[PDB]
Formats: structure tokens, sequence, C-alpha cells
């Protein structure tokens, strides 16, 4: 929210030459200036017949701003042999990715073309630059012996390029085995080093690399985007990499480790053809030293209002947690089309607040096509999800849109000023944009009136220039300033005192004694640092005569202000306020209201509390409701306030409305000095009956039951704290499991039937019957193991009633039967028949959750045949039963839960 | 009641603070009764009924035409949508209904435009559809009668990682290496436009030749980009179904691919076929994103269709879902089974129908109930499927507004997807009152001027109060007379205000406005979702956080759409719950998921064929009889006399009826997703 819109810096390139399509910062260690490294893929140079060569521009600040190259290789293409070019550096881009570490610059051709030398040919295997200090050495892993399409032929080695703490350098080139993608990273000292110019394909010995993978993962891409950051807490920088095509071109993420390119992560994007993925940062956003990881998938397509898929793009950010694991949220975008997360530029700490700040840009976006870029603050929760700042393009489209934000580079102070800047590359109208940071202020305000309570006859004070006599009171404004960074020794407020706020043409009540008016505006110089250092004012108030409004509070007011001119720094950079502090505060007072006991007020405060929900459910949608009376016995009580405290894990849903018998307030929620608390809000005798709405789970798993605690504090001096009081909830375990399952419900001979001495198919016995059942948990609590039992008849008169063929289970559970399954390998109820049973113990199933048992037998039709031979029937059925032994909460107590059910199936000729 | 604690100051606050409010503005001026409260109130209390303002909101039909019954060839008399635009009248705080008719023409024209990859594993591909059009004439003949074909092929981008350039003559002929002939690489070209005469096709497909890619995947998207816009090149008609066919080998390229061939420039949707037919911007335009295309679709009414091998079907299967319209389907390696394929997808898209407002003003909230075949009304939704060629739906839809804002005159459209016609609907808002045209400000009927005469009571500027603003802040007289308090001993305007010479004036307000006789609303302190503010979606008054049409709820917070809650079988969560804000909720046990598809323990498919069986067997049953056993009958139902068990997965089933003969019948579904039913002729 502090970076200076009203006066950025502008760089231009030659038209057509794409300047801005890379960014970075130059900070060499050898002078104290800084450059801009600007990347112009498609600028024209010098170099002998070459066309389209690419550059990259050092522009220079605090100075006639101009944009002078960088003469990396001078040099056009050699030859391998008579009338045989070796190379092709036209139409190469180089200056398309540009990094910069300390005084070393790695620019990246990722389209330059050479003569293999097995044969002629022409292949894309992109190289790089690496200037360090005086010396320039070229940068090919990918130009190695592996030739064609299935090795790094067309690697396009450069594509993205990283730095690391340890001095070594990342490469990404998306083209390596078929477009497989390859990280290859390597040391710089080796690299410079290891560097001969009449040597084509040089061998490293220290070159971490990933390896040539099945041919499925072909066309992903790997190494689109690429970044730095430490995952497994070696101390050593692991790589991070885009791989947009991946799993079906969901985009994928790989996290590799950083010594010997093992894989450590994987992130999986939800949506196809989303290029999650295209863009990755790793900076620690909530200060807790460890690396967090944003992942952009500008085309991501989400659902809004009217079920409309709208193009908006999100950002996905990763919380690294001790434990291994990352704690995900996302970040969709604002407005559709503009393609929001195509560059997400760490930023260190814009404001100096102690959370690390980021920039998320939407290049086409905005007022008309012309980009915008988005400003978060990180916090302790992690990202916060609504932007302080929105920066806009300003720059008319031509034959390309501007694409505004395509590029950017921040944690870099430019300025020097202690609050690192930006910058924002808008290629398509060949121009980049210096966005600079100012200081940020925060400033604490104090106001505040001795007596509070006016008694009107308090007539001790005199109006100046007469005799007459005026009940008076003081007023105290105070103030402190403070803030980071290179801020002027004084700053200048300007300060406003409203001695009447809500009364406007009404008449005021209260007047400055020094004057006769309800307002005094005053200027005063603040130190940053020092004191307080703050002076005080009289008022008063007219007689009884002039008005008769007495119940109404009187309110002072406090509006204060900074001229930014004084403060603006030789480079015109002025400070800004910080963005939460309040820039007005209120105060309140109130005349006496006749109570005559020792000349101010004692009121009598109670309250009490009850609700219908006796005793509550472990979690669940907690429909958890109060109903609160509050009574003032005594007098009355000025600014009386109701406090309902909560422990550690609840929330507070709302005030219950459309109640008419129930008294209704405006009652709201706060959370402040790592306390959680509603705060809800009269006249002598003065009884209230309302009711709240509030939901609470239990979390901390020691007690069973919840508490609340009540207090009522008023601006009452003697009565200032009520006694507290306290209700209790008792905690349940209800974990309502219940058993149901069915039969086909009836069974018809086989046709084309022969009788066979044993049976071989599934055929040749009869038809298949299927029994399913399930367990269900529909309660609001879960259970930690339960049994089950199945009874089913088998034999009857020496003949087989049905045959078991085998099992089938669907969730975490064991069953085991009390003889055996399938005797024979094939490839009327217990009361009175031979009976079987099925025992099946199942373990933890939450609210909504079940374990599912299936069960497939065989229909044994000779019986059936002597059955209808005998003139008889069958009364065939069968039954079920469960019980729960266990639940998972050893505090809480447990009870006993047991059912059963019944089954049946006809069978006729 | 209600309208007199509220408004009475002025007419138009009467109109603006509630729909059911009125206001009477006679010169009489009868006062001890209220002004304010209900129509039939200042039809007594002596009023003039000529003085009394009471607009209602009202809706008429401007422009309507029967539903067509043969659209065989009528230039312009065609219909699909019965009433054309409608004029829309709101008092600014309710809502009204109206209804729409959405019908499947017979005979409709139909344009198909055929795309090809042309890869040289297209190359025998390129060789079944030599005859394609005189097949696909002899085909679509009992379906269209304005049958126009036309032809476009595509392989990829000539630029970087595509094909490049290469030092030997493989620039005019890749595949001379491979010992045979083929056309250099082309990004897309159009080819034939849109013809009637259907041997042409055949005539332009013999002159066709692949081209060697390197494998990987193909440029299709910049192709139907490229076919949607270019709106003359291709040749669509307007008044014609646009079925686009998109014949296809492999993998695809996405939007953002072509930066590693050195393109950057985002596609603009813009047509570049120059007069050699061939896309221009081919080098120069990144590929289309799914958004763009499904934009272009949607604005150019073209449903588009997957023709694509088996082996990437489950890729394009889910591209399908990103994109609403599309229609994937099974593609022969020989590509013999195409035309199958397309009749198929026409018929698949011709069956179902889909509503969508465009223009639509953020004022403005719509509500849909939805009627479909069968006479049964399914509220909650806009779209229906399951439909015939022939057949017509209906739909109801209220429209409501949270107030009225700045502009008077508004104007949207309601248009089926696909569809040529739609629904144009005239919007406007009654924010004041009639009598503002006989206002007198400063006129001696208010004491000293000082104020407004708005048809009634006086309006008092600054510095002057109360009825006729006989008093000001120059006397501010206590003696009240009007029972300035709205509870004994509660102060006399709850302390949000002041009570000056009979009557409460709010004072100065931070977030909010304050409003009321006794300063006891406000628009600030509504009851809220979470506790974080009333959701925006419905107005905000007197601590009330009322919702829109689409937004309903007590805390507007739980979209009541029914967009989700339907299932893949073509009806309400599958028949065994209701959707109750957006998540089926199904009344018996056994059941979850999110439609309650997934209950294990409900019985065998053919015990709810029984009753469908019976009524398409013989007439029995209170069902049969009321009809609405024909809902069951989804699937395709066919008299049989032999046992057709031969099925991977057919289910056979046997019912014991009332007589003592035995019924039955067997199911089975297949790929093309149409399930077909046999019923044994004779029972057993
Ligand atoms: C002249 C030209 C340009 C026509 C040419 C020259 C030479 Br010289 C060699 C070729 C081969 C190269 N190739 C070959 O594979 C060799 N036949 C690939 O290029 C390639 C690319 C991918 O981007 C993925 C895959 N593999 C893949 N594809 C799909 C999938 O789902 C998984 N994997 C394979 C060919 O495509 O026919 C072409």
């Amino acid at each position: 929210f502090n970076l200076d819109v009203d006066s950025p810096a502008e760089y231009s390139g030659p038209e057509g030459s794409y300047f801005g399509f890379a960014v970075d910062f130059f900070v060499p260690s050898a002078s104290s200036r800084m450059f801009l490294l600007v990347g112009a893929p498609k600028a024209n140079t010098t170099q002998p017949g070459i066309v389209e060569g690419g550059q990259v521009l050092k522009c220079d600040w605090s100075s006639t701003r101009r944009c002078q190259p960088i003469e990396f290789d001078a040099t056009g293409n050699r030859d391998y042999a008579k009338d045989d070019p070796l190379e092709f550096k036209s139409h190469q881009w180089f200056g398309a990715s540009v990094r910069s570490k300390q005084d070393k610059i790695l620019a990246c051709a990722p389209l330059y073309h050479w003569r293999t030398e097995m044969k002629q040919e022409r292949e894309p295997v992109g190289t790089c630059f690496l200037q360090d200090g005086t010396k320039t050495v070229e940068y090919a892993p990918c130009r190695s012996q592996d030739i064609d399409a299935d090795g790094q032929g067309f690697c396009q080695g450069g594509f993205s390029i990283d730095f690391t703490k340890a001095d070594r350098v990342l490469l990404g080139g998306p083209g390596s085995f078929y477009w497989q993608g390859q990280l290859i990273s390597d040391q710089v000292a080796e690299i410079v080093s290891k560097y001969d110019p009449n040597v084509y394909s040089i061998k490293y010995n220290n070159q971490l690399a990933t390896r040539t993978a099945q041919a499925i993962f072909d066309d992903s891409y790997l190494g689109y985007s690429v970044a730095v950051g430490d995952f497994n807490g070696d101390g050593i920088d692991d790589f991070v990499s885009g791989v947009p095509r991946a799993a079906r071109t969901l985009g994928m993420v790989y996290i590799y480790d950083g010594k010997n390119m093992s894989s450590l992560y994987n992130f999986t994007g939800e949506q196809m053809a989303a290029y999650f993925g295209f863009s990755v940062a790793a900076t620690d956003i909530n200060g807790d030293d460890y690396a967090d990881v944003f992942i952009g998938a500008p085309l991501f397509m989400d659902r809004g209002s009217d079920g409309k898929l709208q193009e908006v793009g999100q950002v996905s950010v990763s919380l690294q947690r001790a434990s291994g694991d990352f704690q995900t949220t996302k970040l969709n975008g604002f407005e559709v089309f503009a393609r929001f997360g195509s560059a997400i530029a760490p930023l260190g700490d814009l404001d100096q607040d102690g959370f690390n700040d980021i920039a998320i840009a939407a290049p086409y976006g905005g007022e008309d096509k012309k980009g915008i870029v988005y400003i978060f603050n990180g916090r302790s929760t992690g990202l916060n999800a609504v932007p302080s700042q929105i920066l806009e393009g300003q720059w008319a489209a031509r034959s390309m849109p501007p694409s505004f934000g395509y590029s950017m580079k921040g944690a870099t102070d430019i300025d020097k000023n202690g609050y690192p800047d930006l910058i924002v590359g808008a290629f398509g109208v060949d121009r980049a944009i210096l966005y600079r940071a100012r200081p940020v202020i925060t400033v604490n305000a104090g106001l505040e009136v001795y007596p509070s309570i006016l008694n009107q006859d308090n007539k001790t004070c005199s109006l100046p220039g007469t005799a007459l006599k005026v009940s008076c009171f003081n007023v105290r404004f105070c103030l402190k300033a403070d803030g980071k960074g290179v801020l002027p020794r004084k700053l200048n407020f300007q300060v406003e005192l409203l001695l009447d706020k809500l009364k406007q043409g009404a008449i005021r009540r209260a007047l400055f004694l020094y004057s006769r008016s309800p307002s005094h505006s005053k200027n005063m110089t603040i130190s940053r640092g020092g004191l307080m250092q703050c002076e005080e004012l009289i008022a008063y108030l007219r007689d009884e005569s002039e008005f008769r409004d007495k119940l109404t509070p009187i309110t002072i007011f406090m509006e204060y202000r900074l001229d930014y001119r004084t403060a603006a720094d030789t480079t015109g950079l002025q400070p800004i306020l910080n963005q939460f502090t309040p820039a007005n505060i209120s105060r309140q007072a109130h005349i006496l209201l006749d109570c005559g006991e020792d000349n101010v007020c004692k009121p009598k405060l109670e309250v009490s509390v009850d609700s219908d929900q006796k005793k509550i459910y472990i979690g669940d949608d907690n429909p958890l409701t109060l109903i609160v009376k509050a009574q003032n016995q005594g007098e009355g009580a000025y600014e009386a306030e109701l406090i309902v405290s909560i422990p550690l894990q609840a929330d507070f849903i709302g005030v219950v409305r459309n109640n008419e018998a129930l008294a209704r307030l405006s009652c709201a929620f706060k959370t402040e000095n790592q306390t959680r608390q509603v705060v809800c809000d009269m006249k002598a005798g003065t009884q209230l009956l309302a009711g709240l709405r509030f939901s609470v789970h239990q979390q901390s798993e020691m007690d069973t039951s919840v508490k609340f605690d009540l207090q009522i504090q008023s601006s009452n001096l003697f009565d200032k704290v009520s006694p507290v009081v306290s209700h209790k909830v008792d905690l349940a375990v209800l974990a309502a499991v219940e058993i149901r399952g069915v039969s086909p419900d009836h069974v018809f001979p086989i046709p084309n039937w022969e009788h066979k001495e044993n049976p071989e198919t599934e055929e040749d016995v009869g038809p298949v019957v299927q029994h399913i059942y399930e367990l269900r948990n529909n309660g609001p609590s879960s259970f930690s193991k339960a049994m089950l039992h199945l009874q089913w008849p088998y034999k009857y008169n020496n003949n087989t009633l049905l045959y078991i063929l085998h099992y089938d289970i669907d969730g975490p559970m064991n069953c085991t039967s009390d003889m055996e399954i399938n005797p024979l390998r094939i490839k009327l109820g217990c009361g009175v028949a031979q009976c079987l049973k099925i025992v099946c113990q199942v373990g933890r199933l939450d609210r909504g959750k079940s374990a599912i048992l299936y069960v497939k037998s065989l229909l044994w039709t000779e019986t059936f045949m002597n059955k209808e031979n005998q003139n008889h029937s069958y009364s065939l059925k069968s039954s079920a039963s469960f019980n729960v032994i266990e639940f998972p909460y050893k505090n809480l107590p447990i009870e006993d839960i047991t059912n059963s059910t019944l089954v049946t199936t006809n069978v006729t000729w | 009641n209600i309208c007199t604690t509220r408004g009475v100051s002025s007419c138009q606050q009467c109109l603006a603070v509630s729909p059911m409010c009125a206001w009477c503005s006679d010169e009489a001026l009868p006062l001890g009764s209220p002004r304010c409260d209900l129509k039939e109130n200042l039809l007594k209390d002596n009023c003039a009924p000529e003085s009394i303002e009471f607009p209602v909101s009202e809706a008429r039909v401007l422009e309507d035409r029967p539903l067509s019954d043969k659209g065989s060839g009528d230039s312009s008399q065609v219909t699909q949508v019965s009433p054309q635009r409608i004029a829309l009248r709101l008092r600014p705080d309710d809502s009204k209904n109206f209804s729409i008719q959405v019908r499947q023409v017979e005979d409709y024209p139909v344009d198909i435009y055929y795309l090809m990859d042309l890869s040289y594993s297209m190359k025998d591909d390129l060789w079944s559809i030599q005859n394609l059009g005189t097949k696909l004439a002899t085909q679509m003949r009992k379906l269209t009668s304005n049958l126009r074909i036309g032809f476009g092929a595509f392989v990829d981008k000539p630029v970087s990682p595509y094909m490049y350039i290469s030092p030997p003559e493989a620039l005019e002929n890749p595949c001379y290496d491979m010992k045979t002939t083929c056309l250099p690489m082309f990004g897309y070209k159009h080819v034939l436009t849109l013809t009637d005469q259907v041997t042409r096709f055949n005539e332009e497909v013999k002159k066709q030749s692949v081209s060697r890619n390197r494998d990987a995947p193909e440029g299709g998207f910049d192709a139907i980009m490229q076919a949607t816009v270019c709106d003359e090149k291709i040749g669509w008609r307007n008044d014609a179904s646009h079925l686009l066919v998109f014949t296809t080998d492999a993998k695809t390229h996405i939007a953002l691919d072509g930066r590693l061939a050195g393109i950057v420039q985002p596609n603009d949707g813009q047509c570049h076929v120059g007069s050699d037919n061939h896309y221009s911007a081919s080098t120069t335009m990144d590929y289309p994103s799914l958004g763009l295309m499904t934009e272009k679709l949607s604005q150019k009414n073209i449903n588009l269709i997957f023709a694509v091998t088996e082996n990437v079907v489950n890729l394009y299967q889910n591209y399908s879902e990103l994109i609403p319209g599309t229609t994937v389907g099974v593609l022969s390696m020989d590509s013999s089974n195409v035309l199958q394929l397309i009749v198929d997808a026409y018929g698949k898209i011709r069956s179902k129908v889909e509503l969508e407002v465009r223009d639509l003003p953020e004022e403005l909230s719509l509500s849909f109930n939805a009627t479909c075949l069968n006479n049964e009304v399914i509220p909650g939704l806009k779209s229906c499927m399951g439909l015939k060629i022939g057949d017509t739906v209906s739909f109801s839809i209220e429209a409501k507004v949270r107030g009225c804002p700045q502009e008077k005159e508004k104007s949207f459209t309601i248009k089926p997807v696909g569809f040529k016609d739609s629904l144009i609907v005239q919007v406007t808002f009654d924010c004041d009152c009639a009598c503002q045209a006989q206002a007198e400000p400063n006129s001696h009927r208010c004491n000293n001027g000082n104020g407004t005469f708005e048809c009634g009571v006086c309006r008092c500027g600054p510095g002057w109060l109360g009825s006729q603003c006989e008093c000001s802040e120059e006397d501010y007289r206590p003696s009240q007379q009007d029972e300035c308090s709205p509870r004994e001993g509660q102060p006399v305007c709850s302390q949000r205000g002041e009570c000056l010479c009979g009557q409460c004036v709010c004072h100065s307000s931070d977030f909010g406005k304050i409003t009321g006789k006794y300063c006891e609303c406000d628009d600030f302190s509504c009851v809220r979702y979470k506790g974080e503010m009333c959701s925006g979606h419905g107005q905000c008054s007197c601590g009330d956080c009322l919702c829109d049409s689409d937004w309903t709820g007590y805390y507007c917070n739980c979209t009541t759409r029914t967009d989700t809650c339907m299932s893949s079988n073509g009806l309400l969560c599958s028949g065994r719950g209701k959707c109750e804000c957006g998540s089926c909720v199904c009344i018996q046990p056994g059941s979850y998921g999110d439609t309650c598809e997934k209950c294990p323990t409900c019985p065998d498919a053919c015990t709810f064929k029984k009753e469908c069986v019976e009524c398409k067997k013989f007439d029995r049953g209170a069902l049969h009889d009321e009809n609405t056993c024909n809902r069951y009958c989804r699937d395709e139902i066919e008299s049989v006399k032999e046992l057709k068990d031969t099925g991977k997965d057919a289910v056979n089933c046997t019912y014991k009826n009332e007589d003592d003969c035995v019924v039955r019948f067997q199911y089975y579904e297949d790929s093309s997703g149409k399930s077909i039913l046999y019923v044994v002729e004779e029972p057993e």
C-alpha cells in the first residue's frame, strides 16, 4: 500500500524489441551503483550478420536514465568447416531470461540453434552467457552428444534459470527427452573454469541433472519456471520446478533435493489446461523460517454466480510446517481474462512490519486491457487475501497488448531507503517501470477527559472576559509517531478536535473555553520517537437556558493528518501512514442524571444465563444458543456493556432475529490481546432478555464439559465491575450407529441345464443370490470399534439350501466365518435348520462414514427339484446384528449400542 | 403496522420503504390519519382516491409470436421462443414473474464444418473420408433439409518446436527421407466454404495431403478458434444449427504453450484468414485459452464435437467438462465410423435445452422454475434435458430488485444456449411518485418559504423543521404532542437522535444512514453470515439482511440454484432426495454422496422397473391412469419374443404378476449412453 504511484521511474527501449520481457536487479559488490537488467529478446544487434540477436540492457538510476546494452558476445555464427556454419544466432531470443546474483549475471537465449557435430542439423538447444566480474563465458549444458529429439537436442536450456545461496545455478529446459523437461544444476566456479571456446560439448564433473523417464512423462515441460528454496531442513536450497503439462495437463510442481536431485515433493493442480506451475515462487510469507510455495495458474476457471465458469486465474499458497506437510489455500483472481497469477514476485517485507509480502500480476486486466498488479501483505496466519495496493498500467496498446506485469523483480532496495522496491515489465510497449516504496509511519493517539461526568452546577471556573460562571473540564490530545527506514527527524501534524461530534443545525452543548466554537485546529511537531509530549485544553458547557437535551452524550472527536510535502525527502518520496492504524478517535461524556447519591450514580448490575442445550455432542454443525438476562437493579449506568468470554475453541454466529418476544440487540464479535469475546450493549432498574447463537466444539480433550463466562463493565466510577458468572454445558458422545441390508428378492429351472456328477462352474449349481449389508454412523460422534454378526441357514434335511461363494468388503473391517468358505472349488431359519455364523469386526467410522459388506452365493437347484417332487416349500430367511464395543474418546463416557435387522428371499419353480 | 412507523415523511420514501405501502396526497389535508400505511386505509379516512398514489409492478408482452411447427425452409417465419420482447415495470422494492417457451423445431437447417488433423498418422484417415459427402447427405436428409458442409484442415504452427527448418530439402518435402511425398507444415487452412453442393466436398478431399509432424500435441485450438470467429470465410448461416466437428488423433496444445515457440502475444479472437485461406497469424498468435474458446462458441452459437481416437478420449472427455456444449466421441484409427459419431452427437445436443442470461444488471436478480416433458415442474433450475425433436418446454422466471439505481431504463436477454432466438426484457423502475411535477420550492404555502411544497407536507430546508415548518432552530419549542417516544421510560428517540418540536430527527452517523420516525432503524447493523457482513445480494434495512431471488436465505448464505443437484440420469438428486439450497439432502437412510446415488442398501433397479413394465405392457394400476408412471421409463422400451441374454453386463429380472403369468424383461446400456430394455411379448 506504500508503493509510490505518483512518480514511477520510466525506461524505454527500441521499438518492437520486447524491451522488458525479463527484468532483474544488478547489484555488484565492486561499486555503490545498482542497475536494472532489462531483456530485449528482439533487439537488433551489431553482431556480424545477426538479425534479431537480442540484448540485455543495464538501465541506470538516479541519473539521465539511459539503457546501454552489455556486450556479452560480439561475434556472429562460428564455422564448423568451409561454408558450414556451426551456429545460428538469428532470432535466438537472447535476454528472454535474465538473472543476477552478486556481481554475476546469467542471460539466456532459449531459441539458439547449432550445427550438430555428427551431421548437418539445426537444433534449438538454447544457450546462456554468464558474466562474472570481468570474465564472460558460454554455458550450454544441453549441447552435449545427445543430439536427436530423444536427447538434449531440443533442450531449449535457459528457458528459466535461478541462482541459489550456495552459488549454484539451476537451469530448466522444457524440451529435453521428447519435451519431458530437465533441470540442470551446476556450480558457477566449475562453469567458469571449465570453459574452452574451441570445445563445443563440455563435461562438468559436479552436474546434477534429472534423467530420462518413461514415455508417459513426455510433453511435460518440466522446467517451464523454476524457483529455489529449502524444504527438507538440510540448509541447502532445494529445486522447485513447474511442470505445467503434467498429469494430463493438470499441471504439477516438483520439489527435488538440492544435493543429489532426489524427488522430495509433488504438487498437483485441480483443473486441466490451467498451467498450474506457469509461475512458481518460494518465500516465507508468515515469518516461521520455513519457505512457503506460491504456484500460479493464470488460466484457472472458477464458478461464480449463476454457475458460470469465469477465467480469472488462481494462486495456490502452501505453508510449510515442521511436520513435513503443507497447508494449502487458494487465492482466486479478480477480473476475467486478466490472467491473474501470470507473474508472482516476492518482495521481502514491503512495509517492514515483520512479515514478508508478495505481488501478483494480471497482465491483461484493469482499465482497458493494459495490465495491473496486486500487492498482498503477509500475516501470522499466512497471506492476506485482500490486496493492499493496485498498480495500474498507463500505456495505450498497439499491435500487441502492453502486457504490463508480465515480468517483475522485487526484494531489492534500489533507492536505499530501507523499503524494497519493485520493477514491472511492459514489453508489449517496450517499457520498464520502477515503483519505489514509501516509508510507513505508525501513529498512536490519546484522548481523555478528567471528570468525564459533569455535574451541571459545578460552575467552578469563570469564562474569560466576564464574571459569569460555567461548568468546565479539560481535554488532553496526545500523539506518538514512529517508523522504520530513512525518515525525517521531525513531522508536522494538523490536529482537529471537534467538541461535539454527533450533533450537526442542532445547537451544540460544549464549547471551547478560550473560544466560542466546538472546533479547534492546531499544528504540532512530532519527533520520530521521543515521548507523547502533549498538551491539554479547557472546555465548558453553556447554561441550562440554552438547551434542554441532557440525555445525549457529548462526543469529543479527533482527526489527525500530516503534511506529506514537508517529509517528501530529496527524491520526492513522501511517506504514508500505516494502513490499519485509525485516523479518528472519539470519547463520550455525560451530564449528571439527577442521581444525587454522592454527586455520582451507583448502579447494580446482575446477569443470568441458560439454554435448552443442557448436554452437547463432540462435533457437528452446532446449533448452540444462549438465553441471557441482564438486569440493572441500581441507578442508571453510563455506557454499560456486556461481555461474553469463551475458552480456546468456539465461534459466534450472531444475535437471534425475528423473535419479537425476545429483546433484540446489536452484539458484535471481537478478538484482541489473544482473547476472543462477544461484546454487546442504561436506565435504572432495566431488564433485558436476549438470545445469541454460538458454535462450540471440543479440541482440548481433557474435560467432559465446556464453560462460558459473563462480565458487565460500564463507565461508572465505583461500580466498574460486576461479579463474574460462569455457565456449563456437558459434552456427550452420541455415535448413532445402524445396520441395514437387502437380499435378489425372489428367485425362479435353469434353461438347458443337465445333471452332473460334480459342479465345476457357477452355472452348474444354479442362480446367484446376493445380500448387501451396511453399518453406518449417522450420529454427531464417532466410534472406535464395533462387531457385527450374520446368521444364515446353510443346510436342512440333508439338502444344501444355499452355497456361499466369496466375500466382499468396503471399509476398514475384517470378517471371519465359522465354516469353510467354498468347500468345493468352483471356479426355514436357523431355528429348524443347520446354521452358519459370520462375525466381522469394524474399526473407526466418523459421521456419515460406513462399512459395506457384500455376499454372493449359489442356489443348489437339486434341492429345489427334490422339493418340487416332494411337494413342500422352504421359508428362507436370514438375520444380522451389531454391537459397538469402543469409542475413541477414552476420557469421555462410553455407551452400549446394539441392534439387528432381518432379510428374506423367496424361491419358486 | 408497517409503512406507518417508517416513511410518512414524504411520498418517495413511502414508495421506497416497502412494496405494499401506498400514499395519498389530497389538498384537503385530513390530519390525524396516516397517509402512508396501505391502499385500503387511504380508501377510507376521507382522503381523495384520485390523489392516492400506488404504483404496482406490471409486465406485458410487447412482441410475441407462436412457436413454429415445421421450419423446413421458412426464411424468417421460423420461431423457437414464443415471447420475444416484454416490458417489465417494477416498483423499486418488489418482483414479478413471466413465462418463456422453448421449442426444438423439426427439420431445422444444419451447418457442419469438418475440421481434420492432417499429421502423417492421419493419412489412412484421409483415405477413408474420400466419399464422406454423399454418405453425410444421405444420412442427414432424414434429419434436416438445409444441410451445408464445410471443410478445414490443421496440423500445427509452422514455427519453432514443430518443424523449424531443415538443412536438407525437407522444407518443400519432409517425407523424402521416408521416400514419400507430403505438403510442408501448415497451421490452419480454410479449404471448402460451407456449401449445399455435397459432391464438391468429395472433390475437395481427393486433393488433400497430410504433412509430417514431430508427433507431439497438435494445434487444433487455433483451427477451432478461426473456424468460429471467421464468419464470412467459413460461411455460417444465422438461422441454422452449427456443428463444428474436430477430428484429431493425438494430444493438443494449450494457451501459453506457444511461448516455447517464441509467441507471447495472446489470441485476440478476431479472424486472420486472408485471401490465400491460410491462417496468417499462425506464426505470431498464441493458442486460445478455453475461456476464450467457450466465449466465442457461445457468441457464435457453435456446438463443438471432439472426434478423437480411443487413445486420448479420457483426456478430451475431461476437457469437454470445462466447455459446456461439447460432445466427445470415439473415432476408429482409420476414422471409418465418423459419420455415425456425428449423427449421434447431433442427435444428443438437440435433446437438451439450457437458458442463459445476457446483459443482466447487477441490480437485478432472477429465479427460475423449469417445466420439463410430461408436464412436470422442477423448480430451482433453468436447464431441461432428455427432450426429443418437436417437443416444447416452459420456464417461469421472477425478477427482483434490491432497489433502483441511477438509471431508469435497462434491458437484457434470456437466450437458450445454441439457439438463434431469444427473449428481450426491457425493465424500468418507478422510483419517484407522480406528484413531483407540482413541487413548489420556497412557496408561501410553506412558512417563510424555506423548503419545498412536495405534494403535501412541506419539506423544510436547513434550520427549519416540523410539519408546515412552523418550528425552526431559532425557537426549538419543547412542547410536543405527537407521542415522541417509542416506549415509556425509553428515551424520546432511542438516543439515536433528538426530538424537536414534535418529531425526531436523527443525528450524525459514521458508516450508514438512519431511517425512521423514532430513529429506530439503520442499514449497517443487519444480521450477518459468519459474523462478517450482509452478503450483499439483498437488502439491508432495519437490521434485516434481506436476500435476492437467487440468494435466498436467513443470512443470505446459500444459493437457491439447482444446477448441481440433478443426477446424470436426467432427474433431480437421483430421485431419492431434494436440493435444499445447493446440496442434495435425501430422506432415506443408507444413502449418501453428492446426489445420494451411492445407496448400497437400495434395491435392484428392476424393482423400480416393474411398474414401468406393467404400464408399457398392460393397462392396469392407478399410476397407469395418472400417467406419472411414464416418468420412470427413461430407457427405450422394445417388445421381443427371444431372450437377448447376450451382453457383457445385461441385467435380467422376473416379476410374479397379479395373474398366474410371470413377466420377463431385460435391460442394458451401451457406450453411446442410450439405455434400452426388452419385455417378453407373452408373460410366462
Ligand atoms: C521431420 C519431423 C519433424 C516429422 C521428424 C523428424 C525426426 Br529426425 C523425427 C521425428 C519423430 C520424433 N518423435 C518420436 O517419437 C520418434 N518417432 C517425437 O517427436 C515425439 C515428440 C513428442 O512431443 C512426444 C513423443 N512421444 C509421446 N507422444 C505422445 C504421448 O502421449 C507420449 N509420448 C514423441 C516423429 O515424431 O515422427 C519427426
